[PDB]
RNA sequence: UAUCUGGUUGAUCCUGCCAGUAGUCAUAUGCUUGUCUCAAAGAUUAAGCCAUGCAUGUCUAAGUAUAAGCAAUUUAUACAGUGAAACUGCGAAUGGCUCAUUAAAUCAGUUAUCGUUUAUUUGAUAGUUCCUUUACUACAUGGUAUAACUGUGGUAAUUCUAGAGCUAAUACAUGCUUAAAAUCUCGACCCUUUGGAAGAGAUGUAUUUAUUAGAUAAAAAAUCAAUGUCUUCGGACUCUUUGAUGAUUCAUAAUAACUUUUCGAAUCGCAUGGCCUUGUGCUGGCGAUGGUUCAUUCAAAUUUCUGCCCUAUCAACUUUCGAUGGUAGGAUAGUGGCCUACCAUGGUUUCAACGGGUAACGGGGAAUAAGGGUUCGAUUCCGGAGAGGGAGCCUGAGAAACGGCUACCA
RNA sequence: GGACUUUUACUUUGAAAAAAUUAGAGUGUUCAAAGCAGGCGUAUUGCUCGAAUAUAUUAGCAUGGAAUAAUAGAAUAGGACG
RNA sequence: GCCCGUCGCUAGUACCGAUUGAAUGGCUUAGUGAGGCCUCAGGAUCUGGGA
């Protein structure tokens, strides 16, 4: 989520060991590192064009993506730089030979390279433990908004 | 012993979780080195599987490196002047990683003038060559030159003294330096 | 729970050993070594349960403490020492040389080999890395370290190994149509060439195998042990050549051979 | 900590305890083959029952199905082996038939009598159990 | 019968925690410590016994003390300890300066000396020769493999440059 | 292996339950009990309490022998056989037992470590150690202080131990060493160029920090700052070197330094041989124990996805005193609100949160046989938890250990 | 190797997969419950077949299918291909 | 003929109920706080700033 200020903490936000020599007069001020997480996920330009710092970003930060790759729909965006998705699924009861609707809510970190709204289907990649509960990271937005601009005024 | 299990601590629902098993050692924690300044005192602590961790308590020298100058010297550590985590660390001059310290400058002076032939602030054959070789490269930087006058340089502890018994850092440069300077004075 | 386990309940024992249900309670716990637990055959089980040479285990120490038996050339005197796939057991008395190479059912077989083929082994390299001071090394499925190997050598390739000295004298790249021995899963001990591999980035490449009976089957890559060119194995295969017949097919072969 | 010694029982008992007809039926058999127990009849009909079961379960699988052919043949070759199943009816819809006395007619008890040598189903017993 | 313990002060008893390497306690197990009663190191009339050691000899001899003298039981066993109980320099050669304790079998009187350790001998020197031997030999041997691989790679390069000129 | 029967009425057909019937690796109890084989067994109630004995110790040619021990013989005047005691080393963290707690916990199947530790077994791996660097540092090998033992003692009492006198090391604590080469910084002198130099030091591995390399997505150019190699002196640079992964700041390497400086054999058993300038010179055989880093193996620790019995006479729950997230740190083997600062206001819930109950350890499985089901699993295997209850910790590679210690409670 | 890809349910075959238990093949423990043995000769100097197969579902992985049932698409064109 | 309730006897079960009733178990406020561990000191002694 981040937005504005970027240098808004008590500590200086920077990328580890990405020294920029001040002697060397340069036109871009800050040298910035990045990668592609692989598995086929484009490292969106807003990660390379970005100036945010998030060490928990899978493109600009020091996290690796491995283990389960999951999709689920976004249902909470109130946590600064993280969200809560719901993954629905039917569950088979034998004896009755039918299923029942179930769900779980997975908490997952979301880098300022994505701009996620409630309702967006999102794909996340499993993580090293990143917080008390978050074990996933938003790796791609599948959605958009859900035709919001096609909710405008009158003729 | 301090335990770092998650088995206490409510679950995301807010549930209270019954105690399953007694504390294990392998999930242990220990108390902070809260390392201070002056006169070497280091206590080695025996960690999991052989392995020593070195607890610093009191330290006066540390190895500090001017990055854009490509060198490292070991200076006295003058004191702690800003800490992003806690002010009691600054007030009580506690050395931890990320602490901003002041160091000594006169090793970073002795080297500079002996490598550039310029002197900050304000006759050999080969040296004259070398000194004249360098420059267009001696041009330092305003807010780092001005610090040598004072005799003290701003530098961020970059190691973990409570772990390695080393209190090591880098001189504050460019962006970073400006940052902490802005903080330093708009609170001074 | 508190430290390394040091016992093995007979029943937890691996089943391709063919230990019997009664007559005890424990089975020999395979020592730490070059082969993993659940894919090994401990000296005690070979000298006694296969070769029938010893009667007790107590006799197996007596046999061994005479430095009679030696694995891959070195002597070895550990009643339970983990012997395993591709290794070379040798009884110096009796002139006998063996190789540990899998059945079809999936078990280790008593397979006699020549006095000269017993002087080298095959090893699947399990990784290759850059070591300290820039020296590159390969590591085989039996935990051998070999400094300075061929640049063309990469992970999954098998490798001929001296035994006498340490070195590699040849390798075989993992290419479509190369002789494969299957080391794991239910298709364990079958043999068959390679059709092609399924990629699957981020876990478990499959390898499509076909034997010399135009039969097909799949295992996880890790379960594939390269061992030559179609026809040409670089080691003598046991009888039955790892083909696997139907229960019906097998019954017939067994009940066709009957006229005393 | 030892392996379980496995075991099973070998007989099963009539659902209805007092069926006058099944009782007459049973007693006769005993009298014919020199049995002492109604259990010795229970045992066999229990053997028969399970055999019939496997015979059922097989004959619902397709004709010329692998398991059906393997295990089905096997079943017959065992039955013929002891002389319960007729050489003619060698295809297990008559194992599905079958019946108790076909099993009874083959015990040592009986054979020792059937071909002379005892001249009484009881003498037959007495002789055997006396080495 | 509780013992005293140097430097508790106090003229009473207390219950200290004791460890490896300390008075009035013998650990039964590695890192074992046991809580035990201890008598103070200040003499009261509650003591059963004073233990004392003479430092200066008074004007008169005491019977079983100054009059009688008891030999030290064992003599120097490690090399340079002999060389210092007799003061010898690394010249004199121990072997004949070792102590020698006679003893009798009844009609066979015997002779038994220690077993000098840290004695420099041919056998030791042969192992010192072997160590320095192996280190160098391995070092050279290892250098050759280095160069042999450096060749494999040098004449693999001129194989991607006769292949890059073939086409 | 798809069956029913007795009981409501005067009789009738229903509904419906009660009774009969059969099995139970399902416990008891009663009567009766001859033969072979097989063999469960203080789970249930009281994870209640326990007399006594036992259940953990251990030595190879090869760490330590002046036993004032035995044996004597067979060469051993340092030692040499055998060997108590004791030192040192390893083990006691396995095993055995039990099912108290435990309901998203454990457990299962399936994942993750690019998030760590790992005695051992197996495979590799160390020419660098000193010093202002000709009158040198033990390397033909440096230091004591201790058991056992001897002797003097103390207490009713224990695997209590004190004062005195000895003596070992693979215990303790020290401390030398070795080829050539190249590269780096310094630079005494000389001379003006385009510039070059004798010789001085530094450079094992580990540790800590900062900096750089670690390319590759198809191809080319100009210019600034430094500055590499070859002159056919305007100038060119031509061959130009690259590991793995789906992915990394990876493996590995380079620079400036940092360290109460990790490791780099003061160890042991067998044989005794070459080789001349005849020094007991210089060499040298098989293999034990060790030793750093790497790998491997035995492991461990966390960890993804999904799955639990009854309960709403439990509807809201979670942030006192962390509840959900961000930043920094500290702590740890290491990730992580694990803990602390600061900041924010979040997290869960009728798809049942939270709470309660369980005469709840979870699985592999057991009992019942048309099928669908229903009931059960303390208990031979795997996982987990515990050692009267709690907490704490020493040792150690591994324990929050109980046939270890410390404390409180009983 | 680059550049991008509407989401699902179902079903198929398959990989990964502890043993003991269960189903079940082979074998005459004298029979049997069992067990995993055993069987052949030159029974004076060894020959030899075994120690199968099946079930293993819910979840996860891999692959074939495109019916049935969901989903998203282009209407203020902010459309689609160049 | 059947049949309803008060009332009366015997026995049994459960309910309400003064006793601000009793007991066991699990969590827990506040107060007091053992002990080991870390840490500031200390220095019986015993050597070369350390133990
Ligand atoms: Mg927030
Ligand atoms: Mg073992
Ligand atoms: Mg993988
Ligand atoms: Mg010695
Ligand atoms: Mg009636
Ligand atoms: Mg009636
Ligand atoms: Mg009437
Ligand atoms: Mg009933
Ligand atoms: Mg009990
Ligand atoms: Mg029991
Ligand atoms: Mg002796
Ligand atoms: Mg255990
Ligand atoms: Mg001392
Ligand atoms: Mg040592
Ligand atoms: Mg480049
Ligand atoms: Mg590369
Ligand atoms: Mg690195
Ligand atoms: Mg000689
Ligand atoms: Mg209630
Ligand atoms: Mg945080
Ligand atoms: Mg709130
Ligand atoms: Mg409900
Ligand atoms: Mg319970
Ligand atoms: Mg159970
Ligand atoms: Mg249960
Ligand atoms: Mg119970
Ligand atoms: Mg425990
Ligand atoms: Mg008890
Ligand atoms: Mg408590
Ligand atoms: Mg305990
Ligand atoms: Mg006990
Ligand atoms: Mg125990
Ligand atoms: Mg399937
Ligand atoms: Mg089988
Ligand atoms: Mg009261
Ligand atoms: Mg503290």
């Amino acid at each position: 989520s981040t937005e504005l200020t970027v240098q808004s903490e008590r500590a200086f936000q920077k990328q580890p060991h990405i020294f920029n020599n001040p002697k060397v007069k340069t036109s871009k001020r800050t040298k910035r590192w990045y990668k592609n997480a692989g598995l086929g996920f484009k490292t969106p330009k807003t990660a390379i064009e970005g100036s945010y710092i998030d060490k928990k970003c899978p493109f600009t930060g020091l996290v690796s993506i491995r283990g389960k790759i999951l999709t689920g729909t976004v249902v909470s965006t109130k946590m600064h730089r993280t969200i809560v998705i719901r993954r629905a699924y039917l569950h088979y009861i034998p004896k009755y030979n039918r299923y029942e609707k179930r769900h779980k809510n997975v908490p997952v970190h979301v880098s300022p390279a994505f701009r996620v709204q409630v309702g967006d289907i999102v794909t996340v990649g499993q993580c090293r433990p990143i917080s008390k509960t978050v074990r996933f990271n938003v790796v791609k937005v599948s959605a958009a908004a859900a035709k919001a601009n096609k909710q405008f005024a009158k003729f | 012993g301090i335990s770092r299990d998650s088995r206490h601590k409510r679950s995301a629902t807010g549930a209270k979780r019954a105690q399953f098993r007694k504390k294990r050692k392998f999930e242990l924690g220990r108390q902070p080195a809260n390392t201070k300044i002056g006169a070497k005192r280091i206590h080695s602590v025996r960690t999991r599987g052989g392995n020593k961790k070195y607890r610093a308590l009191r330290i006066e020298t540390g190895n500090f490196s001017w990055a854009s100058e490509g060198i490292s010297k070991k200076t006295r550590i003058a004191g702690v002047v800003y800490h992003p985590s806690n002010n009691e660390l600054v007030r009580t001059n506690t050395l931890t990683k990320a602490a901003i310290v002041q160091i000594d400058a006169t090793p970073f002076r002795q080297w500079f003038e002996a490598h550039y032939g310029q002197t900050l602030g304000k006759k050999s054959k080969n040296a004259e060559r070398k000194w004249a070789a360098r420059a267009a490269s001696a041009k330092i930087e305003s807010s780092v030159e001005s610090q040598f006058s004072a005799g003290r340089l701003y530098a961020c502890i970059s190691s973990r003294p409570g772990q390695s018994g080393r209190c090591d850092g880098y001189i504050l440069e460019g962006e970073e330096l400006a940052f902490y300077l802005r903080r330093l004075t708009a609170k001074k | 729970a508190r430290g390394p386990k040091k016992h093995l309940k007979r029943l937890a024992a691996p089943h391709h050993w063919l230990l019997d249900k009664l007559s005890g309670c424990y089975a020999p716990r395979p020592s730490a070594g070059p082969h993993k637990l659940r894919e090994s055959l401990p000296l005690i089980v070979f000298l006694r349960n296969r070769l029938k040479y010893a009667l007790n285990g107590r006799e197996v120490k007596a046999i061994l403490m005479q430095r009679h038996v030696k694995v891959d050339g070195k002597v070895r005197t550990d009643t339970t020492y983990p012997a395993g796939f591709m290794d070379v057991i040798t009884l110096d008395a009796t002139n006998e040389n063996f190789r540990l190479v899998y059945d079809v059912k999936g078990r280790f077989a008593v397979h006699r080999i020549t006095d000269e083929e017993a002087s080298y082994k095959l090893g699947k390299v399990k990784k290759v890395q850059l070591g300290k001071k820039g020296v590159p090394y390969v590591v085989t499925h039996d935990g051998r370290t070999i400094r300075y190997p061929d640049p063309n050598i990469k992970v999954n390739d098998t490798v001929k190994i001296d035994l006498a000295s340490g070195k590699i004298t040849d390798f075989i790249k993992f290419d479509a149509g190369k002789l494969v021995y299957v080391t794991g899963g239910r298709n364990l001990g079958r043999i068959g060439t390679i059709v092609h591999k399924e990629r699957h980035d981020g876990g478990f490449d499959l390898v499509h195998i076909k034997d010399s009976l135009d039969n097909t089957f799949v295992t996880r890559l890790n379960n594939v042990f390269v061992i030559g060119e179609q026809g040409k194995p670089y080691i003598s295969l046991p009888k039955g050549k790892g083909i696997k017949l139907s229960i019906a097919e097998e019954r017939d072969r067994r009940r066709a051979q009957q006229g005393l | 900590p030892r392996a379980p010694r496995t075991y099973s029982k070998t007989y099963s008992t009539p659902k209805r305890p007092y069926e006058s007809s099944r009782l007459d039926a049973e007693l006769k058999l005993a009298g014919e083959f020199g049995l002492k127990n109604k259990k010795e009849i229970y045992r066999i009909s229990f053997q028969l029952s399970k055999i019939r079961r496997a015979a059922r379960d097989l004959l619902t699988r397709d004709e010329k199905d692998p398991k059906r052919l393997f295990e089905g043949n096997a079943l017959i070759r065992r039955l013929v082996r002891v002389g319960v199943l007729s050489e003619d009816k060698k295809k297990l819809d008559y194992v599905l038939a079958l019946k108790v006395e076909d099993f009874l007619e083959r015990r040592l008890q009986t054979q020792v009598y059937k071909l002379g040598l005892a001249k009484s189903v009881h003498h037959a017993r007495v002789l055997i159990t006396q080495r | 019968g509780f013992p005293m313990k140097q430097g508790v002060l106090l003229p009473t008893r207390i219950k200290l925690l004791l460890t490896k390497n300390v008075s009035c306690y013998r650990p039964r197990r590695d890192g074992e410590r046991k809580r035990k009663s201890v008598r103070g190191a200040i003499v009261g009339p509650d003591l059963a016994v004073l233990a004392l050691v003479i430092v200066k000899k008074g004007e008169q001899e005491l019977e079983g003390l100054t009059d009688t003298t008891v030999p030290k039981r064992l003599g120097p066993k490690r090399a340079n300890n002999i060389r210092k109980f007799f003061g010898l320099s690394k010249e004199d050669d121990v072997r004949d300066f070792v102590i020698r304790r006679e003893v009798t079998k009844g009609e066979k009187t015997y002779t038994k000396a220690p077993k000098i350790q840290r004695l420099v001998t041919p056998q030791r020197l042969q192992r010192k020769r072997h160590q320095r031997a192996l280190k160098v030999r391995n070092a050279q041997a290892q250098r050759e493999a280095a160069a042999e691989y450096a060749q494999l790679l040098a004449k693999r390069l001129s194989e991607r440059k006769a292949e890059k000129a073939e086409i």
